């Protein structure tokens, strides 16, 4: 591979074909405190991505597919256009101020699941 | 029709501050404090990837500040204090074997000490440098009685710098710049990424640095703003200049007991001729060195404008004197002879005399003294000066002298590299994906 | 809506639908050792739970329906009742006593399925 | 025919007991030690919930008291020491200016103390106030020689109090009780949730509190066991009684060196004439505040009986007199006005007298003891009187003294309304779901 | 019936039905940064051990059948000469030199059924 | 036509090295920085199971070792200093009772002490044990004077033993070897798993190991390696020898005041006789001891040999005699008497003198002195004796000498039965199932 953010840089459809490389770098006398806050500190950010994918439905998935649709307003782009033409940091400017909207959508969209599959599975 | 899709693992990343840790590679600066670095670090280089850099917001600098000050006072904490010898000195003149160059510069001080046990006294001679002494009213007390303690520093501890590497936690990396001739503040077209930076050695000095990187193929002019003489230009060589420095004088260190478990090192006495301590550069070298300065400077200030070099104007002896520490021994060398000329459209050396001090006051405060034991025979280093500090004065002929004083920029002068950046795996995008 | 805990009192029913917002707001000089101490108990509480739902086959849901049937001993109610006239904190004081013994089940339960599990994959 | 479901996220808690930290917003509480606030708070109300609240169990109380005497304690790690003080006063009488109020309270002592050099001594003049001086057989010592070493407070360091906010933890919340009339200890039919608490700042007095909050609508009597005569009474205030306190004297400070780096600061001289200290307070805003406390006491102790106010009953002048820190000094007020008086079913002010103490032993600690440097020019404080702190005599007539002296009691005044919870998101409950 | 580890020494057959026992036990002045750093510890191993189960897509389960066939130049025995005839102790030192490649293998293998997941589910 | 399961929870685990911590069962150790015990604690059998054990290798002694040091220097931060005694002190030893076992032993001293005031002095007289003073050039002086300082240990705090079990860490456990007749390095056929440690007294001896555990059936004797004289051997008896150790001597205990809030403890008078600090041990239970002893030496050095026993060699009183702490006080006790005698293929006792030193060098440090107060009264203890430390010399016969200190020797021969591993979890095998 391209080793860690080796594919910075890259579009995103190459990109995201390295997924695993940066995730396994997630967890990999004063003294000794600055290196227990280093320590829980890697831990607390790690939790906190791990709880937003679980309350958005995704587990131990690296790539996930919801049923939040686009909208144009947060990005209206050929869509080819982001896959072949972009990169995931000037993405990631992009659509900066429509990342808390996407977040609310993903959660109310998996709260509404959990409880539709809830109602069938009482059926019999 | 395209759906949200959500991707962990996305090569992306913000700026961002955290705490680092130090991986190293009997001294103050302890390892202990430090993990082992790895045999095999890694370098990333990203294709395609501009990042901006700003040296002078750089929070790597005061991290770094900080843990070195810490370092230095621990490293004090369980030595010997030396309380007892505030009393009146009786003192006179060592004229034993002077050449003039050193007349006045060394006392003879008697003393009643104490001992051992709370009830006996014991009448001691040592010599001081007269920096290190000041006049009551031959009554002398040494110059920190009325602002500080002072304390040994452990015999047993070297002040000679192990280069530091300094390494990001988990979920952080740090990406350097791979852009020669790059000045600090601009983007940056060619980086990669490492997780621990190259070892630092903490050199401490001022006016010019000693020991540091090179620039890879022209002298880089660095300076938060160059048209604001309220800030310092950090001017990078892209060769080394050779100093040779000396204390050419052979001391006999002698040693009392001054109460249980604890003992006091002083000068007892000069073998042979009493010389002036010094440090000597090329002269060809030297001249070399600064026309490459200038003709860089120029580019800022235009081939219709005269550069001239100057001593620093005054102030204190840490601040105006180029002071380091060889041997042991704290030096304050006198640059007057390199900074002295006016640049307009073979065996011969520069000798810089220099003096030695034994109270130190770093970084600056006060209420906290070192001192430093003497050191035994006769003190010979070598170093290579990578960079200088120059300031520069308030309607032709711009003027630059020496400067220094904030160890900060030491610190910026090598960590100039790297930044720190906050890895954000998560993120969102289109596709054709629903479910 | 309402912040945290807001639907404590409501009825069980009711309060199923924030089970969101309560979740995402768990884990969210030597006062730097207090300080430390209790970030650690953060993530000590909470990565406790995940394990307990890792087990009982539960790990990427808020509502988790089980194999373990219900029994009369633990508590003789209309469901009408426990839904629509009781909140969560009388719930939970009523069964505190049969915790472990539900808990226990479940471990059970998810064992033999994950075994039944790889059985039936090694037939197929 | 129901199966198991669990649930995550679920809106329950469990009584719990953790840490909690500071959040704030020179001094001697050390506040940049804790985590700035929030500036926008919420609070959450939440209907239909009732709990029991318990004040005296409460260890929240427990954690402001072990906090505030561990920052207060750090504060003075770095102060000067001042072990050369303890030696033999020589002590006259301040007879100049007096108004025979202060018949001998002051005196004019001189000693033999330490100088920068540890071969030198200086004749020192100083003032004190009779209750820090201790007579050995005019041969005085202070009254810390033979019980504990003496700490000279930092004089950059304010002692006024600075609002704290103690917040729980992530997976924790605290509960807080807003109903009108609530006395500690019954259930709480209307509660909120929130992360940190109303801030509280740090007022230490003994008898009366200061600067606290004000009941809603009523005196509100809180005790842990009303008729056990051995409890202490928390009468909380509906409107505050404005009270003026002063040390109306012009003091010149003065310090020296005594030893490297340290300085002693003293009382030199008082200009113009020396009165005593002293404290107002308006009768007529003091006696309704007092018919407001009996009526509410009546419900308690009978209206067909006699609700009589005296002075402690005896005891050490921390615990039996009003104390203060008042611009920095340490203040002992007289109380006898404030309760002596008989209830049986005009621009004028109560005059209470008090004095000042220089040495200060805190916390009801023994062997640490701290020295209030005093300040130059004139104090005047004003503050409001928010409760008060009774006791009850072991007939038809109810006698009712000020007490207090354990600080626990002051935080447990203002604490009374909250409660920390654990949050416990994980439960089960019947469902008609299988799988 | 057994406590942590009573199972060590049996057969790897009896042995992989306590797995529940062991994974329940995990997680469950100098002397404050002693506590500190050996309650972080047991966090970061804990979750080290979980990410990589993410990555294979086993986050969910104690027995996880994957899609990578084995390899005989690991091990050439018989599966009854190694769930009958050994123990889990004696099975560990025996294929100690393949883990690296075992789980490398793992990885791509999860990260292809990842891509072929959302394609098909972007097909129709 | 296999395929890879991966596993969780999997019963298998790797040696390693982590950081246990204490967990408890006035005391010099910090018994409050331990979590208590598990009131029901755990033990599980593990059928099938052999493991590797190495005593010799063992890093749960080299941290048992280390904590007992800090926390035994924790014990004395709070304690007064002695630095005030270093005086000349003038001497003329006690006469008044002897039995000429005395004659010598016992010094009757005076100096001039501090007091509260810095202006004071004060005259004490104090007796001394020999040991802790020596001659100057009648003037003496303490023997830690000059290589170290002395503190006083705090007279409130007790240096019993206490029991103290160590606890591994989630993700680690400790496997105990449940083998008779097991000598700490090879294979241990039965195994069980536990979180804790039986609590270990932490008793501090040399020459004889006091308090321990006893074998099962026969002396066990362990050691690194039997042909190495450079090597200790420990021997485990299965049988404990009673030893009776006195100082039975009536001292009467005065204490002056040193300072603010420090004073200084020491013997003022002895009510009585003076009489020599002994040891009793039977003769008929120390020789059985030793036949035994050498029947399992036998073993090593072959059945057709002579083994004897002999005395230290020399060096310090610290490592030719056997040092223990009784009721508080300090005994150096001579093992002449039990190793004196050669081995070849009713009431009766023997007495051991032994001396009183107040004056502590611990942990063979150097610079940190402690002082023992004296203790009031009369001191009688009663100990076991369950294992000696052995040296082996360089013909036809053996000879054994008793060998102590190292202060890691004497803990391994409680931590033999532990070993820390670590818990691995995740594994694969082959089996039938895909996806
Ligand atoms: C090997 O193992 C043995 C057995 O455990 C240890 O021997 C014990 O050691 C302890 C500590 O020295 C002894 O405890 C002390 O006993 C003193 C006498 O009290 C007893 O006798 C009187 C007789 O009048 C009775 O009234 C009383 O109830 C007791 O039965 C006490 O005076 C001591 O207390 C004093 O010191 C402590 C601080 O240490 C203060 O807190 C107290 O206030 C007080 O001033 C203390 O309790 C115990 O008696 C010994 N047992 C035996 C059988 O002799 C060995 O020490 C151990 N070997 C080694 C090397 O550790
Ligand atoms: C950096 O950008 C260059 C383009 O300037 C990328 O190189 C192209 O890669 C595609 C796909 O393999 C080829 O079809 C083009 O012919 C390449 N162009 C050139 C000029 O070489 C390069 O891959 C990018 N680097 C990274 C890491 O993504
Ligand atoms: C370092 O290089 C940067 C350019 O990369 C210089 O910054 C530019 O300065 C001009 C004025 O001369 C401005 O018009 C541009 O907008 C600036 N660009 C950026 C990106 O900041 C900077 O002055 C140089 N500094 C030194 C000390 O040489
Ligand atoms: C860089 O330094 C120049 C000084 O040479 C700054 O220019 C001055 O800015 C102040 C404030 O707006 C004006 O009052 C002066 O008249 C300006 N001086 C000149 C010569 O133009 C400039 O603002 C600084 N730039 C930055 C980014 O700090
Ligand atoms: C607190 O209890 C009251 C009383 O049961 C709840 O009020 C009911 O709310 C529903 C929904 O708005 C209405 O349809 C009912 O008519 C109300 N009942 C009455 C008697 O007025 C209230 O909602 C509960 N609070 C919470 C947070 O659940
Ligand atoms: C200095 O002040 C003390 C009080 O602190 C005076 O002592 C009192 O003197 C009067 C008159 O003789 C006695 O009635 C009191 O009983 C004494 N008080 C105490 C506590 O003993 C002392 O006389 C004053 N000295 C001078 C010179 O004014
Ligand atoms: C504070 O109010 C509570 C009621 O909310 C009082 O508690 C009752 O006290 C009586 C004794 O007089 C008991 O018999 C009741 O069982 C208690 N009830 C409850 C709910 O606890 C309490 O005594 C009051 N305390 C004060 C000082 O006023
Ligand atoms: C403790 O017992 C073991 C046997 O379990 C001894 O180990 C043997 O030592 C000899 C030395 O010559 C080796 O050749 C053998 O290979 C070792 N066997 C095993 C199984 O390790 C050990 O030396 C004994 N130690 C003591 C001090 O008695
Ligand atoms: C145990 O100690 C003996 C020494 O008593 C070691 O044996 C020596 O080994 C060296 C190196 O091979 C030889 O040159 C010597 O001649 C041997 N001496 C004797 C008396 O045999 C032995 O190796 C040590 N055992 C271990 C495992 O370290
Ligand atoms: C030491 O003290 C004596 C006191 O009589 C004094 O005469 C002498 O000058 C002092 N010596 C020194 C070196 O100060
Ligand atoms: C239901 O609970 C009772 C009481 O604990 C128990 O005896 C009974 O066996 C349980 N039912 C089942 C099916 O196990
Ligand atoms: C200072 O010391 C001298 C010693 O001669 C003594 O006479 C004098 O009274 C002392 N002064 C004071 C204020 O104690
Ligand atoms: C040990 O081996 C015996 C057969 O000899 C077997 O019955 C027993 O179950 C085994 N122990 C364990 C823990 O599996
Ligand atoms: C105490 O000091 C006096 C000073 O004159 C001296 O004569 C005496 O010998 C000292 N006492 C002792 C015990 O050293
Ligand atoms: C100790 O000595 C005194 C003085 O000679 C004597 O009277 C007393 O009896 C002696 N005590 C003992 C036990 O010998």
């Amino acid at each position: 591979s391209l080793g860690f953010l080796g594919a910075a840089g890259s579009t995103m459809g190459a990109a995201s074909m390295t997924l695993t490389v940066q995730a396994r770098n997630l967890l990999s006398t004063h003294w000794g405190i600055k290196q227990l806050q280093a320590r829980v500190l890697a831990v607390e950010h790690y939790l906190r991505d791990q709880q937003l994918l679980g309350i958005w439905g995704c587990s131990g998935k690296l790539i996930c597919c919801t049923n939040v649709p686009w909208n144009s307003s947060w990005s209206n782009r050929n869509l080819s256009e982001i896959w072949d033409n972009m990169t995931w940091l000037q993405w990631d400017k992009e659509i900066s101020n429509y990342t808390q909207i996407i977040y609310g959508l993903l959660e109310e969209s998996q709260n509404q699941q959990e409880k539709n599959e809830q109602d069938l599975l009482a059926l019999d | 029709n395209l759906w949200v899709t959500v991707y962990y693992g996305v090569p992306v990343w913000k700026d961002a501050e955290t705490t680092l840790f130090c991986a190293s590679d009997h001294n103050v600066w302890a390892t202990h404090c430090c993990v082992p670095t790895d045999p095999n670090p890694q370098e990333i280089h990203l294709e395609n990837v501009t990042e901006e850099f700003n040296m002078w917001k750089n929070n790597m600098v005061e991290q770094m500040h900080e843990d070195i000050i810490s370092l230095w006072d621990q490293s004090l904490k369980p030595c010997v204090k030396l309380t007892p010898l505030c009393v009146t000195l009786q003192c006179t003149n060592v004229t034993n074997n002077i050449t003039d160059d050193m007349r006045g510069e060394l006392k003879n001080c008697s003393f009643n000490m104490t001992t051992e046990l709370r009830d006996k006294k014991q009448k001691v001679y040592s010599l001081f440098y007269r920096l290190d002494v000041v006049q009551i009213n031959k009554e002398y007390r040494l110059i920190n009685c009325n602002t500080s303690a002072i304390t040994q520093a452990c015999p047993k501890v070297s002040f000679e710098p192990i280069p530091i590497h300094y390494c990001a936690p988990a979920g952080f990396a740090i990406l350097k710049c791979k852009d020669k001739k790059f000045n600090g503040t601009g983007p940056c077209p060619s980086v990669s990424t490492v997780q621990c930076t190259h070892g630092i050695k903490p050199v401490v000095s001022t006016q010019l640095l000693l020991n540091g990187s090179l620039a890879e193929e022209e002298v880089i002019i660095r300076s938060e703003n160059i048209t604001n003489n309220a800030k310092n230009i950090l001017v990078q060589l892209n060769t080394p200049v050779q100093i040779n420095c000396t204390r050419p004088n052979n001391n006999t260190v002698k040693s009392i007991r001054i109460g249980p478990g604890q003992w006091f090192y002083y000068t007892g006495d000069i073998i042979g001729d009493i010389r002036q301590a010094h440090c000597n550069v090329s002269k060809a070298t030297w001249n070399e060195t600064l026309g490459k300065v200038v003709k860089q400077l120029r580019k800022h200030f235009g081939n219709n404008t005269i550069i001239r070099f100057a001593q620093s104007s005054g102030g204190d002896l840490e601040v105006t004197t180029h002071s380091f520490n060889c041997g042991g021994e704290f030096f304050y060398c006198n640059t007057s002879g390199l900074f002295n000329s006016t640049w307009i459209s073979s065996n011969d050396s520069i000798t810089l005399p220099c003096r030695i001090k034994q109270i130190i006051n770093m970084w600056q405060r006060i209420g906290q003294a070192m001192y430093a034991p003497p050191i035994q025979g006769v003190i010979r280093c070598v170093s290579n000066i990578t960079g200088l500090i120059l300031t520069r004065d308030g309607s032709t002929t711009e003027t630059f002298r020496p400067g220094g004083g904030d160890m900060r920029d030491n610190w910026r002068s090598e960590l100039y590299k790297y930044k720190v950046v906050k890895i954000e795996p998560l993120g969102v995008a289109p596709t054709r994906c629903k479910r």
